[PDB]
C-alpha cells in the first residue's frame, strides 16, 4: 500500500471538533413509550419510566464452583457470578482476544475484568511454580485517582493470598520507577500511564505486561479521549506487528459506537464484544429532565433554587425516602442546602415535623453536631447534609454512615463524593449543569461522564424497585442528556485536538520515525475508524472517495502535523524525502505533556542573561492559560495583590500574562483568593506549573545556561513542594508540625547552622524544648552531600577530574524511597555557562552501607589563559535547599607542555616492493607492487640503521608490516640473533601468531617461531629452542625478571613492542614494566639492540621516543587522519538515563544506520555486555520484523546453511543466524565462532553484533562499523564506567572496508553529555599516562625478587627508564607533582617510594629502616613474585587463616581473592545465583564476585548446570589452580595446611570434598556409581580388577549389562590402565628417590575433560595441633624427644588415592 | 512602589554593560580590569543606590608599572544614595594571596562629577588610614557612573592634601563639606581587557545587601567575616530580601476541587 508522497495540505485547526466534551452527533433522540412533559411557569419537565428485567430470557447466573480452584478465592464474597459476567466469562477466562464490554454503572464490570486477570494467572501459573511474580505484569487504567485507589484496595486485598501486590501509578517514587517493577497488576490514569512511557526509563518492565484493562473507555469523547488513543493505539501498534501478545480490555457505558470502539480494539465481535442495555441496570431508573425557560442568570438560579425545593418535598414529604442532589461546587453545597431548609421555613413543618418521629431528631443529628469540628453544620440537626472534599476524614465519613443509617434526609455533595464511596441515595437531583472550566477559561457545560456517575449512583438496587435521577439545566441543554441518560450520545474521537503533539510523542519513541509510519500509526486510532464509516460526520472532504484505506487523507493529516512540528523546532522532518528525526525539543515537549507553541515561545524567549521576574513572565506566556482572560469583576483584587507578591510583575498590567504571574506567586506565599473562577485558575497554573517549570528547566540544561537552569530548577521545587527557595526546608516534611516551621521561619538563622549537633544545643537554638528531639531527626534526615574533587590536567586542552561524593545523613523510605536523584552542575569562573551535567542517582543500598564513597569520573573544556576556577555543584532534583558547592580553584594547576606538530607525511614515490634489493622477499605482498605510504616514509630507517625506530600511525592503516621490515632485514643478515615480540594481550599475540606461523613458516634464515604460553619450565628453553617467540607483557615480566643469568635474553638485538599505547591501558603497567627495563638490559651489556614501538597515532611522542632512545629523525607520529581507508564519522547524542531503556532506544537507529549507510556492504555492531549482544541481536531481527523483511541481512536461502543446524552450540546464535544476523562473545565456543567467521566472510549474514570484550580478538572487518554505547556496566565500584578511548580507535578500526566512495563509515552512539569527550579525541591524537604510580608494590613486590631492588635507591634509578619517570616532568599535576623543580621532583620520588613501600612494610613485608630502609624480597612477595599474585591478594591469604586451618574456610579465602573482583557482573542474575547457595552447604556480599566465586566453586564441586553466561566458572578455575598452588607454598610455614592440595584435588576433577572417586572417570553417573557400589567396585583398583577380563568372576558374569554404560565403555576402561598412574616412589637415626614407572616404553600430563587447561611437594609427622615438614630431603632438625611417622606422595590433582602410610 | 519598579529596571543593566565608556587622561602606573566581573558587577548593582566592591591585584612579571584587577570582593554593606555604609573589617581567603589591595568600586546613580567627589574622598580616605594593609602600595577608588544605555568609568587616586582632609572630615556629609576641594584627588588610567578573566569573592553566607536586613547589618559591621568564592548575587535577589518571601497567613487551604491526574 506503500504511498509517500501527499497532494494537500491541511489546517488542523479547522477540523478540529469544537463544543469537543459536548459534541452531539445525533439527529434523533429516540425516546421509551411512557415519555411524558410537562409544563410550568419558569421551567419544563421530561418524565421517563424505567424498563423493566425481571424475566431474564434464557439465562442465569454460572456457579463460582465452576472455576478451577486456584481462581476461586477472590469470589469469597459471591456463592455465584452474575449474568453480566456470565456471557463474558467464556471469553474473559478461556481465550486471549480483546473484550469490549457496555454495561450500565454499578453492575458489577470489576469482575469481568478480574477474569483477565485470573486467566493470565494462568498463563503464569503452573502445578509447580505456582505464583510467578516477575514474568508478567498487568495494567488497570482509570479516570480518576479516586477509582484507583479503591480499585488497588479491593485488588491487594483479594490478590492476596496470590502475593502479588497492588498500586497505584503516582509520584517521583514511581517516577524512580521502584514501585511499578516491585508491584504487579499495576493501576493508575491514562495520563501517567502515558508519561511514563513516554519517558521511556522503565521500557525493561513494560515489555512484560500482558494485560491492560481500560476502564470507562467511553472517555474518549472526553478531550482527555486523545490520551487513551495514544496509548491503545501504539500498543496495538506493535502487539500485531512484532507478534508480542498484549492483550486489552474496555469497560464502557452504554453508548452509540461501540462497534467502532470494538473494531478500534481489535476485538473479534462475535466473542469479544457484549453490549448489556439499561434493562441489565441493577435498579430500573425513571428519568426527570427539567428544563428552565427563564431566560435571564438571575432569575434562573432562583428558579433552579425553589424547583430544588419543591422536589424536596415530593421526595421526602409525599414519599419518604434519601436523597442525594449533586452541585458542582465546594462553598455552593452549604449555600443550595441552606437554601432549601431557610426557605423551606414558610412554617413548613413537614419533612422537618416528619422526620422528627424518632428518637434521632433528639440526638443523632444534635450529638453528631457537636462531635465534628466542620462549620455550617448548623443544617446538620435539620436532616440536612454536605459532603465535600474540603471535609475532614472524620466528618465526611460521620456523614456517610449518618446517611446510610437513614438519619440524613437530604445530602448535598460535589462529584468527590460521585467518585468516592457508594451511596446509592435512591433519588438523586442535579442541581444546574454548568460549571467553571480554568482550562478554557469559561464557564462549560458538564462533563458526560461526571452526569452518568451522578445518576448512575441512583435508586437502592435490595432496597427500591425504583431508581428516581432527576437532572436540572437548562431548556437549550435538554436534548444533550436525553442522548446521553437513554444510550443516545456517540461516543466520538478528540484526536484532532491533541493530534500534533500525539504525533510528536510517538515520534519522540522512535514509533515513527518515516511519514509512512506516522500512517500507519494513525491508523490504529480511534480517529482512523471514524473516518471510514463517518466521511462526512468528520469531513473527510469527499476527495478521497478513491482513496481506498483512507492512505492518502492520512498522509495529508500526518504531514501537516508534522508540518507545524517542524516550524516549531520539535522535530527534524524533511518534506519530500519522508523520514522524520525528533529533537531534543520535541523530547522534553513529550516527556512533560506540552504543546508545540507553549515549547516555541519558551526556545525563543529563553536567554542565559534572565533573572526570576522574566522567567516568571515566559511562564506566564505558556500556551496553556491563552484561555484564561482578566475579568473587571476581579481587577481590584489583583491589583492589591499585584503589589504584594514577592517577584515583581509590575511590567505587566492588566493582562491575563500578569494575572497568571500573580496566581502562582499568590500560591506559593499563601495570599487571599475570595473569587471563586479566581481560586480555580489559581488552580489550574498550580497543577500546570509543576511540568511547566521543569520543561523550561531540561531546556536551560541542554542549552547549557547555569544561572538560568538553576533558577528554573529552584522553580520546580517551588511548585512542587510549595514554598519558596527561603523557606523552611521543614516544609518537606509530612511528618512536621506547623509550629516548629512557624518559629523556624521566625529565627534569624541560616539551614546550614542546623546540621551536626545534638538535640539539647539545638533546643535552644530555634527557642523549643519540645522539638529538640525531633527536629534533630529530621534534619539528620535531609539529603546532605560532602564532596571531594581531584583534578588531572588530562590535556593542555582539556581537563579531567575525578568527583568524590559522600553521603552525609540517614536514610528514611517515607522521604527517600529507594533512590534519590541528583544534579552533577560544572560551571566556569563565571558561573554563566554550563561545561559539564549530568544526573546522579543514589541508591538506598549503596548509600547505608559502610563503605559509601561513591565515585565519578568526568572532563572538562579549558581555555589556555585559564580562568581563576571553576565551579561543581552537586543539587537534589526534589529536595529543596538540599545543594553541594565546590570552588575549583586554578591557581595550583599546572597545564602540561605543549604537544609538536605530527610528523606530516610527505608525498613521494610509491616504492614498490622491488626496491627491497630482493626478489624471494617479493613473495610477502605479490599482488601489490608499491606497499603502504607508512612505510614509505619510515623505510629509510626502518630496515637500514639498526637503532630505535617509533611508528605511530592510526588502527587498520597497513599497520604490522613495519616491524616485518625491521625482521625481514634483521634476518637477512648472517647469524640471525634471536627476537622476541610483545602484544598487550593474549588475544592479539596468537592472532599474528597464526598468521605468522602458517603464513611465514619459510625457513630461509628465519624458522620456528614459537608462542609463549606462560609456564616457565617450558619457556626458559623454548626460547632457545625458536628463532623468535610471541608473548604477552606478563609472562615476559616473570620470565626474563633476572636479566643477568640467561642464555637468549641478551642475543635480542630485535624487539618488538605492538599497541605500545596501551602501556596506559589497565594491567598495562605491566607492559610499561617490561619496555623499561629492556632498554636497560641492552645498556649493561653494551650489545646493540633495537627496539620497534608500533602504536596508534599519539598526542606526544617525545616522551615515548626518549623512552626508547630514538632521536627525531627516526620517530614518526602521524595524523589520527591519514588512515588509507577515509572513516566517515557519525556522532548521535542520546539522552536517557537508563541504561536498559538505552539499548533498546538505539536498537532502531543501528536498523537504520545499518540500511542508509550500508545497504549491500558487511557491518559489525559493538555493545558494551556479552548478554547485550544476544539482546542488541533479538531487537535488531524484531526491528526487521518491524519493517516487513526479517530476512533482511540474509542474502541466501537457509537450506544452504540450514546443514549448520545442530553445529551451533548456542541456541541463541542459531536462530539469530536464521534470520541473517549472529554475534560474536567470549563466552562462544570456537565450534560456534568459526561458523560465525565462515557465515559472515562468505557473504551469509550481512551484520555481525560482537561485544565489546572481543574488539581485540575480532579479526573480522565491515564497511560499516557502529558502537551502540560507550559505558560498561562495572560491578566493582556499581558504576558505569566510559569506554577508554583506545577501544574506541580500535573498534573503528574494524571498519576497513571501504564503499563506492572509497571511504569506510563509523557510528558512535553515545550519551549527550559524552560526546565533546570522544568527539575530540577522535578528531586529534590519541594521549595517554602511565598508572605506574598507583600499582607501585606490584611493580616493587616482583622486582625485589630479582635482586635488583634491595637498595630501593636503584628503584630511583629504575624508575628514570620508566615512561611514569618521562611524563612526570612534562605533565606534573596529573600524577600529583605540585612542584616542577628538579629538587621537589626527586622530593615527590623519595616520598611516593617510601610511602608504597611502607605499605609493604604494614602488610607482612620486609619493614626495617636503618642503615638504610633497604630490603630484600621476603618469601611471601618470593612466591608472588614467581606466580604474579596480586599483594591485596597476598596481604588477605595472611590475615584469615586462624590457630587451625578449619579447610572450607579456606574456600572462602580462595573467593575472596581480588582476582575475581575484575568479573563481569550482570545485575539480575542474583536470582539464580542465591538459589545455588540454597542447593549447596555453607557474611559474604551478594553483588560482591567474592560470593559469586564462591558460589560458581560450589557448582563445580556438584558438576551442575549452569547458565550459558556463567562461563564467569570458567574463569575461575584458570587462573585458581596457579594462585591456590600458591596458596599451599604459603601455607609451608606455621602449622596446619596443605588442605588446599586436597582443595587444589578437589577443584581439577570437579568433585566434592570426599565423594566416590569414580566420578572422575569418563560418563560414570553418580547412579552408575551406584551400580559400583552394589558390586565390589569401590575405587578405581578394584574397579580395574572388576573390569579386567579374567578376574571380576569374569564380568561377574555380567557386571557391564547393570552398569549403564555399554558401547563406548573402553573410553572409560582406558581412563583406568592408562590416564590413571601407578605410584613408584619409595620410602635415620634417633637424631642428628627412585623413578615413576609402570609397565614399560612410556613416553601424558593429566586426564582433564572438567578442566580447561608435579612432583615435588611431600610432608610428615603430626603431633597434638600438628606441624609441618615439606632425592630425599636433608631435614637437619633439633628436638627433645623421638619419633618416626609418614611422609608423603606427589598428586598435584587426582582425586583420592592418598597414601599417609608410616 | 519604590523599590518594585527599580526591581524591574535591573533587567535593562546588561545593555548597560556592553556599551561601556571610560573616561581619558592627559597626565604627567596603569590599571587594567577584566571585563567579566566589571559586565557582572554592573548587572548587579541597583539603578538608584550605590553598591561597593574591594578592589585586589598585581603586577604582571612582563610589567611592574601595570597592574591586573584579579579580583573584586564584595563585602556585607548597606547601600546610599550618594553614599556608601562599609565595614571596617577586610576580606580573608586562599585566593587573595599573592594579591593586593587595590581601592575600592562602586557605581553612582545621579550623574559623576568631572572630580574625586567629597563622599569618594572621604571613604577612600579613612579606608586607608583606619586599614594599615590598605596604604603602601597606591590604591585607587573607581567610580562607576550610569548614563541611559551606556556607563562611565573613572579611575580617582588620592592626593595628600585629599587624604589629610578626608580623614579629618570628622563631619559635614553633603554636597560641599567644609574644606573640601576639587583637587583632591588626580585620574589615573584605565584599561579594559578580555585577555584574562578575573574572580570573585562574596561573603561565605552569600548575602551582601543587608539594605531590606539594615537591623541585620549592625550586628556584623564591626566583625570579622568569613569570604568564599563564589558568583555574586543581584542586588534584588531572593536572599538579599527574605522578608519579601516570608509567607502571610492567609487560607491556606484550597476550595476548588480540580484532579492533576499526573501523580
Amino acid at each position: 500500500v506503500g504511498g509517500l508522497q501527499p497532494k494537500k495540505l491541511v489546517n488542523l485547526e479547522n477540523l478540529v471538533f469544537d463544543q469537543g466534551n459536548h459534541l452531539m452527533t445525533n439527529p434523533r433522540v429516540r425516546m421509551p413509550e411512557g415519555t411524558t412533559k410537562r409544563v410550568f411557569k419558569g421551567y419544563e419537565e421530561i418524565h421517563v419510566p424505567p424498563p423493566k428485567k425481571r424475566s431474564d430470557p434464557t439465562d442465569q447466573n454460572i456457579p463460582v464452583t465452576e472455576l478451577p480452584e486456584w481462581a476461586r478465592i477472590p469470589f469469597n464474597t459471591t456463592k455465584t457470578l452474575n449474568k453480566i459476567q456470565s456471557k463474558c466469562f467464556p471469553t474473559a477466562f478461556l481465550d486471549d482476544g480483546n473484550m469490549l464490554v457496555c454495561a450500565p454503572t454499578g453492575s458489577g464490570k470489576t469482575n469481568v475484568a478480574m477474569l483477565t486477570m485470573l486467566r493470565e494467572i494462568g498463563k503464569n501459573r503452573n502445578e509447580k511454580g505456582e505464583i510467578d511474580l516477575d514474568a508478567f505484569k498487568i495494567v488497570y487504567i482509570a479516570p480518576l485517582k479516586a477509582l484507583v485507589q479503591e480499585q488497588v484496595g479491593n485488588f491487594g486485598k483479594r490478590l492476596e493470598p496470590y502475593g502479588i501486590k497492588v498500586s497505584e501509578l503516582t509520584g517521583d517514587r514511581q517516577l524512580t520507577k521502584q514501585q511499578i517493577s516491585e508491584t504487579q497488576v499495576i493501576v493508575t490514569t491514562p495520563e501517567k500511564w502515558d508519561v511514563i512511557t513516554r519517558k521511556a526509563t522503565d521500557i525493561s518492565y513494560t515489555n512484560l505486561v500482558r494485560l491492560i484493562i481500560i476502564d470507562e473507555i467511553h472517555l474518549l469523547h472526553d478531550d482527555r479521549g486523545p490520551v487513551l488513543e495514544s496509548i491503545v493505539s501504539r500498543t496495538i501498534r506493535r502487539t500485531e506487528q512484532t507478534g508480542e501478545p498484549v492483550r486489552i480490555i474496555g469497560l464502557s457505558a452504554t453508548l452509540p459506537n461501540y462497534r467502532d470502539v470494538a473494531s478500534f480494539l481489535r476485538v473479534d465481535f462475535e466473542k469479544g464484544l457484549f453490549y448489556f442495555d439499561g434493562s441489565y441496570r441493577p435498579c430500573p431508573l425513571r428519568q426527570e429532565f427539567i428544563g428552565v425557560t427563564d431566560k435571564k442568570a438571575i432569575k434562573q438560579l432562583k428558579t433552579m433554587n425553589d424547583i430544588t425545593y419543591q422536589k424536596v418535598l415530593e421526595h421526602v414529604g409525599q414519599n419518604r425516602n434519601q436523597m442525594l442532589i449533586f452541585v458542582h461546587s465546594r462553598k455552593e453545597t452549604a449555600k443550595t442546602a441552606k437554601y432549601i431548609r431557610d426557605k423551606a421555613l414558610e412554617m413548613d413543618t413537614i419533612n422537618q415535623i416528619l422526620k422528627h418521629d424518632a428518637g434521632t431528631r433528639e440526638v443523632l443529628q444534635e450529638a453528631a453536631s457537636s462531635v465534628n469540628n466542620t462549620d455550617l453544620k448548623d443544617l446538620l440537626p435539620y436532616g440536612f447534609g454536605i459532603h465535600h472534599a474540603g471535609m475532614s476524614r472524620a466528618d465526611r465519613t460521620d456523614v456517610e454512615d449518618l446517611f446510610a443509617s437513614g438519619h440524613i434526609q437530604v445530602l448535598v455533595c460535589t462529584a468527590t463524593l460521585a467518585w468516592g464511596v457508594n451511596l446509592p441515595a435512591h433519588t438523586v437531583i442535579i442541581k444546574g449543569t454548568q460549571v467553571y472550566s480554568p482550562e478554557k477559561g469559561s464557564w462549560v457545560e458538564l462533563s458526560p461522564q461526571d452526569v452518568l456517575q451522578m445518576l448512575g449512583r441512583a435508586g437502592r438496587p435490595q432496597y427500591d424497585t425504583y431508581g428516581e435521577g432527576i437532572i436540572i439545566t437548562t431548556q437549550g441543554e435538554i436534548p444533550y442528556y436525553l442522548s446521553l441518560l437513554n444510550q443516545q450520545l456517540p461516543i466520538e474521537s478528540q484526536l484532532v485536538s491533541k493530534l500534533v503533539d500525539s504525533l510528536n510523542a510517538e515520534i519522540v519513541l522512535g514509533n515513527v520515525r518515516n511519514r509512512d509510519e506516522g500512517v500507519e500509526w494513525l491508523g490504529y486510532t480511534y480517529l482512523f475508524v471514524r473516518m471510514l464509516r463517518s466521511p462526512g460526520l468528520y469531513s473527510v472532504g469527499a476527495e478521497y472517495e478513491d482513496d481506498v484505506a483512507l492512505e492518502q487523507k492520512r498522509v495529508d493529516l500526518i504531514h501537516s502535523a508534522a508540518m507545524v512540528l517542524k516550524k516549531s523546532n520539535l522535530i527534524k522532518y524533511d518534506e519530500k524525502t519522508g523520514k522524520m528525526q525528533a529533537t531534543e525539543l520535541g523530547r522534553i515537549a513529550s516527556h512533560y505533556y506540552i504543546s508545540h507553541e507553549s515549547m516555541d515561545t519558551y526556545n525563543k524567549l529563553i536567554h542565559p542573561a534572565m533573572n526570576d521576574v522574566e522567567l516568571f513572565r515566559v511562564f506566564a506566556q505558556s500556551g496553556e492559560f491563552k484561555y484564561i482572560p482578566v475579568r473587571q469583576e476581579e481587577k481590584l483584587e489583583l491589583a492589591k495583590l499585584l503589589a504584594r507578591v514577592p517577584i515583581p510583575v509590575k511590567e505587566s498590567i492588566e493582562e491575563p500574562t500578569a494575572k497568571i504571574n500573580v496566581l502562582l506567586q499568590a500560591y506559593i506565599s499563601r495570599l487571599k483568593l475570595e473569587g471563586l473562577a479566581l481560586m480555580a485558575d489559581m488552580v489550574y497554573v498550580t497543577q500546570s506549573a509543576g511540568r511547566i517549570l521543569r520543561a523550561i528547566f531540561e531546556i536551560c540544561l541542554k542549552k547549557g545556561w547555569a544561572s538560568v537552569a538553576k533558577l528554573a530548577l529552584n522553580m520546580c521545587k517551588m511548585a512542587e513542594k510549595r514554598m519558596w527557595p527561603t523557606m523552611s526546608p521543614l516544609r518537606q516534611y509530612p511528618t512536621c508540625p506547623a509550629e516548629i516551621i512557624k518559629k523556624a521561619e521566625r529565627m534569624d538563622v541560616p539551614w546550614s547552622s542546623y546540621f551536626d549537633l545534638d538535640p539539647p544545643r539545638m533546643g535552644e537554638l530555634l527557642g523549643m524544648p519540645k522539638a529538640g528531639k525531633t527536629v534533630c531527626a529530621l534534619v539528620s534526615k535531609f539529603p546532605r552531600v560532602e564532596i571531594q574533587g581531584n583534578v588531572q590536567p588530562m590535556t593542555r586542552s582539556m581537563l579531567r577530574i575525578e568527583l568524590t561524593i559522600t553521603p552525609n545523613f540517614q536514610w528514611d523510605v517515607e522521604l527517600h524511597g529507594v533512590t534519590e536523584s541528583f544534579w552533577i552542575l560544572v560551571e566556569d569562573c563565571d558561573g554563566e555557562e554550563i561545561l559539564f551535567h549530568d544526573v546522579f542517582i543514589l541508591r538506598k543500598d549503596l548509600a547505608e552501607a559502610e563503605e559509601n564513597e561513591h565515585t565519578v569520573e568526568f572532563t572538562v573544556p579549558i581555555s589556555e589563559p585559564m580562568p581563576p576556577n571553576y565551579f561543581i555543584s552537586v543539587i537534589s532534583d526534589r529536595w529543596m535547599h538540599s545543594e553541594t558547592r565546590m570552588p575549583v580553584s586554578f591557581q595550583k594547576l599546572i597545564l602540561p607542555e605543549r604537544f609538536p606538530p605530527h610528523t606530516e607525511l610527505l608525498d613521494l614515490q610509491p616504492l614498490p616492493v622491488s626496491a627491497l634489493k630482493a626478489k624471494d622477499y617479493a613473495a610477502l605482498y605479490p599482488n601489490w607492487q608499491q606497499f603502504n605510504k607508512i612505510q614509505t616514509q619510515t623505510f629509510n630507517s626502518l630496515y637500514n640503521t639498526d637503532n630505535n625506530v617509533l611508528v605511530a600511525a592510526p588502527t587498520g592503516s597497513g599497520k604490522t608490516v613495519c616491524a616485518e621490515f625491521a625482521l625481514l632485514r634483521h634476518w637477512a643478515k648472517k647469524d640471525a640473533g634471536r627476537a622476541v615480540y610483545i602484544a598487550p594481550f593474549q588475544e592479539l599475540v596468537d592472532l599474528r601468531f597464526q598468521d605468522w606461523q602458517k603464513r611465514l613458516s619459510h625457513l630461509r634464515g628465519g624458522k620456528e617461531i614459537v608462542k609463549l604460553t606462560g609456564e616457565t619450565t617450558t619457556d626458559l628453553k623454548l626460547l632457545e629452542q625458536g628463532d623468535l617467540i610471541l608473548a604477552t607483557p606478563l609472562q615476559w615480566d616473570v620470565l626474563s625478571r633476572q636479566w643477568k643469568r640467561r642464555k637468549n635474553v641478551q642475543t635480542v638485538e630485535l624487539f618488538i613492542a605492538d599497541d605500545l599505547h596501551m602501556l596506559g591501558g589497565q594491567m598495562g603497567y605491566i607492559y610499561e614494566i617490561v619496555v623499561s627495563r629492556m632498554h636497560f638490559i641492552r645498556t649493561q651489556t653494551e650489545l646493540p639492540m633495537r627496539i620497534v614501538g608500533l602504536s596508534v597515532s599519539l598526542a606526544n611522542a617525545r616522551d615515548i621516543g626518549e623512552w626508547i632512545d630514538a632521536k627525531k629523525h627516526d620517530i614518526y607520529n602521524f595524523s589520527p587522519h591519514v588512515r588509507p581507508v577515509p572513516l566517515e564519522l557519525h556522532i548521535q547524542s542520546y539522552t536517557i538515563p537508563h541504561f536498559p531503556s538505552l539499548m533498546l532506544a538505539m536498537a532502531k537507529p543501528t536498523y537504520l544506520a545499518i540500511t542508509q549507510l550500508s545497504p549491500d556492504q558487511p557491518a559489525i555492531v559493538f555493545v558494551p555486555s556479552r548478554k547485550q549482544t544476544r539482546a542488541t541481536a533479538r531487537d535488531l531481527l524484531t526491528a526487521c520484523l518491524a519493517d516487513d523483511d526479517e530476512d533482511r541481512f540474509l542474502h541466501v536461502e537457509v537450506d544452504q546453511i540450514r546443514k549448520l543446524l545442530d553445529h551451533v552450540q548456542e541456541e541463541a546464535l542459531a536462530e539469530a543466524l536464521s534470520h541473517g544476523v549472529g554475534y560474536y562473545h567470549e563466552a562462544l565456543s570456537q565450534s560456534d565462532k568459526r561458523i560465525v567467521k565462515h557465515l559472515y566472510n562468505n557473504g551469509a549474514i550481512q551484520v555481525l553484533i560482537a561485544s565489546r570484550d572481543v574488539c581485540w580478538e575480532l579479526d573480522f572487518t565491515a564497511h560499516l562499523v557502529v558502537v551502540m554505547g560507550t559505558q560498561f556496566f562495572e560491578g566493582k565500584e556499581h558504576r558505569y564506567i566510559d569506554y577508554p578511548l583506545s577501544e574506541v580507535l580500535q573498534m573503528f578500526g574494524k571498519a576497513l572496508q571501504p564503499s563506492k566512495d572509497g571511504r569506510s563509515r563509523g557510528v558512535l552512539m553515545l550519551p549527550a553529555v559524552k560526546r565533546e569527550y570522544y568527539k575530540k579525541f577522535l578528531n586529534e591524537a590519541l594521549p595517554v599516562e602511565s598508572h605506574l604510580h598507583n600499582f607501585l608494590p606490584d611493580a616493587f613486590v616482583t622486582e625485589i625478587s630479582t635482586k635488583m631492588i634491595e637498595s630501593g635507591e636503584d628503584a630511583i634509578n629504575w624508575a628514570t627508564f620508566t615512561y611514569f619517570y618521562r611524563r612526570l616532568l612534562a605533565n606534573p599535576s596529573y600524577y600529583g607533582l605540585q612542584d616542577p623543580t628538579h629538587d621537589g621532583l626527586s622530593q615527590y620520588l623519595s616520598d611516593l617510594v617510601e610511602t608504597t613501600l611502607k605499605q609493604l612494610s604494614d602488610a607482612r613485608i620486609i619493614e626495617m629502616d636503618e642503615d638504610e630502609g633497604t630490603v630484600a624480597p621476603l618469601n611471601a612477595a618470593m612466591i608472588a613474585a614467581y606466580y604474579n599474585i596480586s599483594y591485596m591478594t597476598m596481604e588477605m591469604f595472611l590475615l584469615s587463616l586462624s590457630h587451625k586451618s578449619k579447610l572450607r574456610t579456606i574456600l572462602e579465602i580462595v573467593t575472596a581473592a581480588t582476582e575475581f573482583e575484575s568479573i563481569q557482573t550482570r545485575r539480575h542474575e542474583e536470582g539464580i545465583l542465591k538459589r545455588i547457595y540454597d542447593h549447596v552447604p555453607v557474611n559474604p556480599v551478594w553483588d560482591s564476585a567474592h560470593f559469586k566465586a564462591f558460589v560458581l566453586v560450589q557448582a563445580h564441586f556438584s558438576r551442575m548446570n549452569l547458565p550459558i553466561d556463567l562461563a564467569k566458572d570458567q574463569e575461575v578455575i584458570l587462573q585458581k589452580i596457579l594462585s591456590l598452588l600458591s596458596a599451599i607454598v604459603d601455607i609451608l610455614s606455621s602449622e596446619g595446611a596443605l588442605n588446599a592440595m586436597e582443595m587444589s584435588q578437589m577443584v581439577v576433577q570437579a568433585m566434592w570434598d570426599r565423594d566416590s572417586p569414580l566420578k572422575q572417570i569418563p560418563n560414570f553417573t553418580p547412579e552408575v556409581v551406584k551400580v559400583a557400589n552394589k558390586y565390589g567396585i569401590n575405587d578405581i583398583f578394584d574397579f580395574m580388577e572388576q573390569m579386567n577380563p579374567e578376574e571380576n568372576p569374569n564380568y561377574a558374569s555380567l557386571v557391564k549389562d547393570l552398569g549403564l554404560t555399554q558401547a563406548q565403555l573402553a573410553q572409560a576402561a582406558n581412563f583406568t590402565n592408562n590416564k590413571y598412574p601407578d605410584i613408584t616412589l619409595e620410602f635415620d637415626n634417633i637424631r642428628a628417590h627412585i623413578e615413576r614407572e609402570l609397565e614399560e616404553d612410556e613416553e601424558p600430563t593429566v586426564h582433564a575433560p572438567f578442566y580447561p587447561g608435579n612432583w615435588w611437594l611431600v610432608v610428615g609427622e603430626e603431633s597434638t595441633k600438628t606441624l609441618l615438614a615439606i632425592v630425599k630431603l636433608e631435614f637437619v632438625v633439633p628436638s627433645p624427644g623421638k619419633h618416626d611417622l609418614k611422609l608423603f606422595l606427589m598428586s598435584d590433582s587426582y582425586v583420592g588415592v592418598d597414601q599417609d602410610p608410616s | 512602589t519604590e523599590w518594585r519598579t527599580r526591581a524591574i529596571a535591573t533587567s535593562n543593566l546588561r545593555t548597560r554593560a556592553n556599551n561601556m565608556y571610560v573616561a581619558p587622561v592627559d597626565n604627567d602606573i596603569t590599571y587594567v580590569m577584566p571585563k567579566n566581573i566589571l559586565k557582572k558587577f554592573i548587572t548587579i548593582a541597583d539603578l538608584r543606590v550605590q553598591v561597593a566592591g574591594f578592589l585586589y591585584g598585581c603586577s604582571p612579571a612582563d610589567n611592574d608599572q601595570v597592574k591586573e584587577i584579579r579580583c573584586i570582593v564584595m563585602v556585607p554593606q548597606i547601600g546610599g544614595n550618594r553614599s556608601v555604609q562599609l565595614p571596617q573589617h577586610l576580606p580573608q581567603h586562599e585566593m587573595l594571596k599573592g594579591l593586593e589591595p587595590l581601592g575600592l568600586i562602586h557605581t553612582m546613580a545621579g550623574n559623576e562629577l568631572p572630580y574625586m567627589s567629597p563622599a569618594d574622598v572621604t571613604t577612600h580616605a579613612k579606608l586607608v588610614d583606619a586599614h594599615p594593609s590598605w596604604k603602601n602600595q597606591n590604591t585607587l577608588t573607581v567610580t562607576v557612573a550610569f548614563t541611559p544605555g551606556s556607563v562611565s568609568l573613572s579611575a580617582w587616586a588620592l592626593t595628600p592634601l585629599g587624604y589629610k582632609w578626608g580623614v579629618e572630615n570628622k563631619d559635614p556629609n553633603v554636597d560641599n563639606p567644609q574644606g573640601f576641594t576639587t583637587t583632591m584627588g588626580e585620574r589615573r588610567q584605565l584599561l579594559l581587557s578580555d585577555k584574562f578573566k578575573g574572580f570573585f569573592l562574596v561573603p561565605d553566607t552569600g548575602k551582601w545587601n543587608y539594605s531590606f536586613m539594615g537591623s541585620s547589618f549592625s550586628g556584623i559591621e564591626k566583625k570579622p567575616y568569613h569570604v568564599k568564592l563564589d558568583t555574586p548575587l543581584p542586588f534584588y535577589s531572593e536572599q538579599h530580601r527574605p522578608i519579601h518571601f516570608t509567607s502571610f497567613n492567609e487560607l491556606e487551604d484550597i476550595w476548588v476541587d480540580r484532579a492533576d491526574n499526573f501523580a
